[PDB]
């Protein structure tokens, strides 16, 4: 069956270059990205009144290439998922099919075919350009990067809650106060809505220029509004960078002490021992040839299940993280273990000479 | 697979081997008594452990009801088919589901409580190994919870 | 009194969703908050002269409905005070009234409603729409946000002393510098006063673009000086973000430790023992019935006094951190311990041969 | 509950039974003679740490003026409603000023100094227990600070 | 002489509050920073040619003030620093003027008098105003600021070079690129120079807005230097933030362990033994009464000069910091005395019974 | 040969300050630092129109002065790379010159001298004032930057993909929503590209202020919007701050622990004793002159090879980071080695009394 | 204070008893055997840190130059004042140069190789103490430093 | 330098005072007899690290091929001279490649594998050292790699 093995090699190195990337893998992934991506932008260059001949002559083309690519590409993931054991038969392959992101992936593919046909409602023809950018979407394996941020966000609310609140008092005040200096020379303020939208501006950094002070009154409290003002507005971001690197640096630190092990590999010892309890050269033999006391092997087959499910638990716990209190933990049993053998010397020394 | 009757009397047969005494219940007197009559030795602590894995009640005893779900259930459970299939992730680097029949040797005979050679002959024998010496270990699971 | 039970589980259920929100009790006050918030910004658009109409009519029809949720609950807040033992009564009522922010609501609620009756002076009915902001501000409980705020500036005085000392003297230095060279050919550069508005302007990042310098020696000296300025502007955010993000971290930290633990149990073990000391079944026996030796059971009962001060006493001290030197302090212990054995053993050795 | 007379008297009788010398002090020795003559067996470092709860001069002693405080207050100062309000809280996660009655029965006879059964059993049932059985914590501190 | 006390109670006082403050004497330095400060703006609102009049006026009146502030404060700290044992006598009072920062304000005060004299060359006598600013630079005590910034610098050298070096190459292609694109359509670009003020206005993100680019290459070219340049140019202003805080944490850090204690207290010890040798009455006995054996009482003194000499080192030896590393050598120390322990056993088990 | 070592030391020195400098050789390469980058800024003035003149007259004595230090610097450096002892001889010399920057400084300095020359094609002879940039690219040994650069980036991966992947999304949405509500009144907005620059150039915080919303609604998306987006925008720069900051702290950190001491010093002394096996007066005796059993001092020989071999490696090993956990393991070789100590006390006291 | 030819005779004949034998050296074995005969007990490892407080040449001895500058010098010299004040500071919280009696008293007595209480009443007579009890250490300092 | 045959006929002589069965192999039990006969006193310990460095197949055994390989190659390897010259810089603060003769001799004989001054005054013999005493490391190192 050596054709068989190649086979199932083959197959696993396309299912792995495609749902997990490692390594060289990443060449495939990120030609797809800038396949879309670039589709994306001459969608774009489509809107100007200037390039619009052009664009639309490039995009045709592109769009064919996406929708041989994608269509490729899927038939080849539909036949790699085969190889790992879950899914197998058609039957396999069609479990395969009803995972969320595949489907959306198909529908997303014969979307672009019907557009592509029916352009042989060009507006509506435009408006699902906007379809491909879920092909970037479907990127996201499980969303990753919203519960990152999320995590990070609720670590950090109380002190993301004081910047938003001290911030927001400090732009109501600025506003008010350069409003009642600028409010009648400037023409700019003419209402307090306008004095809100130049603090926002202002405040952010981004400082459009289209309403500024004049008098000189607002220059003195713009400015020295401002420098406190636009410290709170950037607070946000430094809390969250420091953050992630915090988050980053503490997780790398947990990858050196590398404590699960030992776990892992009794669980597969013990799982394999009580699997052979029932196949074993070991019980083929005619002591064991189960007709006069047959519960002798089913409790010896009990006691695996037992130390197999000692070992199961034993392997779940690894995943979870030790403290630092472990030294102080093995000094405790280190003495307790030591004093206890003192005594056992003073036992002896008191009952031979007493 | 539905559990039959004449399958439920058998394991009372052999839970009747624990608790002689008739009391419906195996402390860790009559699991580790049974146990060193076969040559093995647990120690207390690790006989509390076993029991403790299957004690709904928290008493320290297991109970038939308890002694029949274990026996039936076996390592078919989901629980028990992923959480072997990560242990094998342990020692895949690669990510691709597979393993060196070498170095399933070593980890067998090197780590935890260690096979025996003539062990773990055995359990290379039973996985289809492929040409290259490469293990496909998750249908090695497959074969062990089925 | 099933139904007293019902209704004091009630009122505990209403005052815990009140007072000290946890879990979904959220969804209520984040409500409020989109109640008052919204109010204040039309307010803000009623002083466009554009969208004067519509917005008095939708801020009439959003302050009845506001009036009236929060006369609502002020007048389930009050009475979900009771449940608690500290305000029992007309008496207990009252003194939670007694409280600053509970007046500060009622307040706010009188002065709405009285605001509304007038309407039917127009400028103070529109100029007391601010009062809002304080139904934002009493969502302090005790200036936490000030609090934190002043402990995190405090705690880095120096490094922000020592960013404002820099930039202020690079403010001053560049503003003059630039103010020699664009004198007399830009027109934007007429007094020192000019110079320093655009060096605020451009140094802070915000960037106006109504004062730029024109020749080129103001335009190399402006880049240079703006490349060293602008760093030293934007320090004091960067500082204070990781002073936060540092905090929670360490915070976080000894949040795993749990070491206050046994204190609060033992502590409640000794109140009931010295408690049940006049009234336990142990003290209603003809034995203590106290008629002829009446000190012996005082003498108990202050012995239990004694033990409940050195209990509360650990409880407190519980609160306060402690050091990583732990484990040096138990090998201290435990190698005294051990040392004090081994002569224990040599003196009796010594003994017995000699 | 202005203290009267003839209650510092009592007080006076039992300070009398520890200073059995006249000397007006209460030392480790007389302290510990009395705890130890009713069968109690405290260590020299908490009859220590008992004698510095109420010794200001910081003498090691107990005075009558100490004696007398300790007593007549007991735990009816706000001190101790404060924080036996929050030893309780430690243990209520809702934040509802509730406790279950399994839980209390829980942290009583397994953490600290245990309450023995029919301690633990007494508490429970001089605590208004409601239906559910839940226990309010506050007004059980107000009973024992009152 | 409890007068005499009281005088140096208050002279005490005084120079703590001038030199060295602490709690409640910043309300005073606070005070002088306000009466400075204050003066310098009013200082600029002069160069305005719009409220000249009102600014001279105002700034007459501070002058006065702030020269008689100043005098009497330079007379109460000269006075002041007799409290102190160093500077005594006329001697000393002068050896106290001899400090360059008391020379300094000496020589601001006298130049303001001068000035405010010959008032009664205006463009020499308003160009002076400049010199206040020696009044803050004067708060530097021995420029703690910089020596501070230098140090985060020196200690961040790599990273703040990369960060530097990146920056600039993205600034000299991405001003090219632009250059080449914008070169004939835009007129704002019509040489290599202002493409690279551009570039540096854009990089900083101070976006003055009077020059930009027009056609479309140029945008989408600007729009992605854009984005990689701003990260590097405000990279320098996040590394320095996070050295500071850093710092800031660890140093806070070594405050909680106090580990040099009992070396000073054993030094003031070894030092009053030492002294009391020529004075105690311990030695003013006829026994002592050095007439027959003046070398006993001699030999006596030079061993107590031995151990102050040990006691100072050990003194100053506990400034320096300490490592984590002390656990294992109290582990090693510890385990030695106790092998050596059992060893002591051993050899006396063997000689008895042998 | 006093005057050879002499020219060594001369040698070594001038390389030193050369290669790798080090405390003062600092004021060298600053120095011409200095000088490339001063020519680069006058190349740069010949571009205006106004300068040309003066630029290009300062420009011809910058390039001679320039083309004649270089031309020093290198023929010096060739030199002095004869001290090191793997360059000896004109051979040595060459293989010198074959390193890839010293054959870049030599083209570069042969183009400065052709272009001179040529100069008595204009075009060109401007065009390659460019190429001294590359004098300074030089100054990269190894590429530092780009490595430590790259390190930090790929260390913050997941973090750096969340931020990026946030803020396109909230790119896309905000000038879409923008340009549906400032499409037909204002007429900067006139096509969605427009719409795209403004909502880049006013989230990266530059604001040229030529794109602005004039309509309320507009200003109000604008307003929300660019809080949300500003952040994300900026997160990139926070992170790749901080994770260069705790990179640094962490290794000055092993800088301290200075734990590969003691293999070093190992290596040497195995080196040479191995090496004086073939040398030392120890085997110039009677007993040694080899001719009867020449193995016994092969064999000897072949041990303090194998103890070279283990020296170098423990040597190379000292360079790899040691973890936490070394504590643990020097308590469990202590317990071990005294709990077998109390036995082998157990066994001799069972041994003699029993 | 110029060091007087009749002072260095003196200084001389102390060094001679420890340097019995006329070698010009003082090692651990002369220092500590007078020490020890007048009662004194240091140990092996102090009597090396008290030598190589002055051995210049590193070799374990203290010769006669050595000797004398030491004695020349007592306290007086500008590093020992201020370290000795530098010791005080750590006990001035308030940084005016004051300590309390009391705060002294218990510092000396308390820390360190505590002073009697002789001691350390011979040393707070010794400071002319302010009416309200307080030290000005600095001119403490000044007087050991003269 | 070619490998000849009769140079490796008389590391093949010295091999075989190790293999002195001719097993064609070395074990710790043959290096550390003939090493204990010379009067050296290796550990068990030591003597697997030394096997261990040209034990290439990992059976704790040196066979003639590894032994040749060793014997042949010495020091002259690119890989010994870059840590040896490695190892000196750990000593060279300067960066310049020169370690002064008192410097040498203080790490010689004070760290490590103390060197005698006897080998440490044949080792600074044999370098050229300057008439400072400056010594030019990377010289020496090229000596022992030649
Ligand atoms: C934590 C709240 O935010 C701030 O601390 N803001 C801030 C304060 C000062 C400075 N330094 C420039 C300067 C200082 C003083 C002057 F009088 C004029 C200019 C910069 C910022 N960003
Ligand atoms: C700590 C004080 O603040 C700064 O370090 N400022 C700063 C310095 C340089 C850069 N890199 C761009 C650049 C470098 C060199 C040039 F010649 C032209 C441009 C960016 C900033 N922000
Ligand atoms: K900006
Ligand atoms: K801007
Ligand atoms: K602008």
């Amino acid at each position: 069956s050596a054709a068989h093995k190649r086979y199932r090699r083959l197959q696993n190195w396309v299912y792995n270059v495609l749902e997990r990337p490692r390594g060289w893998a990443f060449v495939y992934h990120v030609f797809i990205f800038l396949l879309v991506f670039s589709c994306l932008v001459l969608s774009v260059l489509s809107t100007i009144q200037e390039h619009q001949e052009l664009a639309n002559e490039c995009l045709l083309i592109l769009e064919f290439v996406m929708i041989v690519v994608f269509g490729l590409e899927y038939i080849v993931r539909v036949w790699s998922a085969g190889c790992c054991c879950r899914y197998r038969g058609w039957q396999g392959r069609f479990r395969f099919a009803r995972k969320p992101f595949c489907v959306i992936d198909f529908i997303v593919f014969v979307a672009s075919v019907a557009v592509i046909a029916a352009g042989t409602a060009t507006s509506a023809l435009r408006s699902m350009r906007f379809l491909q950018i879920l092909r970037m979407v479907r990127m996201d394996r499980r969303g990753g990067t919203w519960k990152l941020l999320g995590s990070v966000v609720y670590a950090h609310s109380k002190e993301l809650i004081t910047a938003w609140y001290i911030g927001f008092l400090v732009l109501i005040f600025a506003s008010f106060l350069v409003y009642l200096a600028e409010k009648d020379a400037n023409s700019d303020f003419s209402s307090y809505a306008d004095s809100l939208w130049w603090g926002t501006i202002t405040l952010t950094t981004i400082g459009y220029g289209d309403k500024t002070p004049h008098t000189w009154l607002g220059r003195v409290l713009a400015a020295g509004f401002a420098l406190l003002g636009i410290s709170f507005f950037a607070l946000p971001a430094g809390i969250l960078g420091s953050g992630f690197a915090l988050k980053v640096q503490e997780q790398h630190r947990q990858k050196h002490f590398e404590k699960r092990r030992m776990p892992a590999a009794n669980l597969i010892q013990a799982a394999w021992r009580l699997y052979s309890t029932d196949m074993s050269r070991a019980y083929l033999t005619a002591t064991w040839y189960d007709d006069i006391m047959p519960a002798v092997k089913t409790v010896i087959r009990s006691i695996r299940i037992l130390k197999f499910l000692v070992a199961k638990r034993k392997f779940k716990e690894t995943l979870r993280p030790y403290d630092v209190k472990d030294v102080i933990e093995q000094y405790s049993a280190g003495h307790l273990d030591m004093l206890g053998r003192i005594k056992s010397l003073q036992t002896r020394v008191d009952q031979i000479v007493g | 697979d539905q559990l039959t009757e004449e399958q439920i009397a058998e394991f009372k047969e052999a839970f009747s081997l624990f608790d002689k005494d008739g009391d419906g219940t195996i402390t860790t007197k009559e699991l580790g008594t049974v146990m060193r009559s076969l040559g093995q030795n647990p120690t207390e602590a690790e006989l509390q452990d076993m029991i403790n894995e299957v004690d709904a009640d928290g008493n320290g005893t297991i109970d038939f009801p308890e002694f029949l779900t274990m026996m039936a259930r076996k390592m078919k459970d989901t629980d028990s088919e992923e959480e072997i299939r990560e242990a094998f992730r342990v020692f895949d680097k690669d990510g691709n589901g597979y393993i060196s029949a070498a170095e399933l040797r070593h980890v067998m005979t090197n780590l935890g409580e260690k096979l025996t050679d003539e062990e773990v002959d055995e359990m290379i024998r039973e996985a289809d190994i492929d040409g290259d010496g490469q293990v496909n270990y998750e249908e090695f699971v497959q074969m062990m919870t089925a």
